[PDB]
């Protein structure tokens, strides 16, 4: 199983 | 190729990983000129699905209302008539677990500022 998700992963 | 249906299906598939939510975020801005669409069955299927789920909803939005923003101002301009909606729904539902991660997204959305002021204000009292 992958790593969840993190909301901050999109760069900014 | 965009077709609503097939949407219906990914978003029926999609799981809480960061694999999942990352490129099926970037199908999604690929057919950016289909945003009106894809944010009105999103809002439906949102709806639809468990509430373990209904998080995952919102963390799809996430990653695509960001990085749909080098590429212009669509899925965030289709959204915004839409989540003070899904979050208030969401809120709820949330009635025997927890509004942490909740509190957490409206948070590093106005740290980042994915959002506007007024905005982000409203989908913290949506909850």
């Amino acid at each position: 199983t992958s790593p969840s998700y993190s909301p901050t992963s999109p760069s900014y | 190729s965009f077709s609503e249906s097939a949407l219906e299906k990914k978003l029926s598939e999609l799981s809480n990983s960061q694999h999942s939510v990352q490129t099926l975020s970037l199908w999604l801005i690929h057919h950016r000129k289909h945003a009106g669409p894809i944010v009105s069955v999103w809002h439906r299927e949102l709806r639809k699905a468990k509430s373990n789920r209904k998080l995952t909803f919102l963390y799809l939005a996430n990653d695509v209302i960001q990085n749909s923003k080098r590429k212009g101002p669509e899925f965030t301009r289709e959204f915004e008539s839409v989540l003070v909606d899904a979050f208030s729904h969401v809120a709820r539902e949330a009635d025997e677990g927890c509004k942490k991660p909740l509190e957490r997204l409206l948070n590093i959305w106005q740290e980042r500022s994915v959002y506007g002021g007024e905005f982000i204000q409203q989908l913290k009292l949506s909850m």
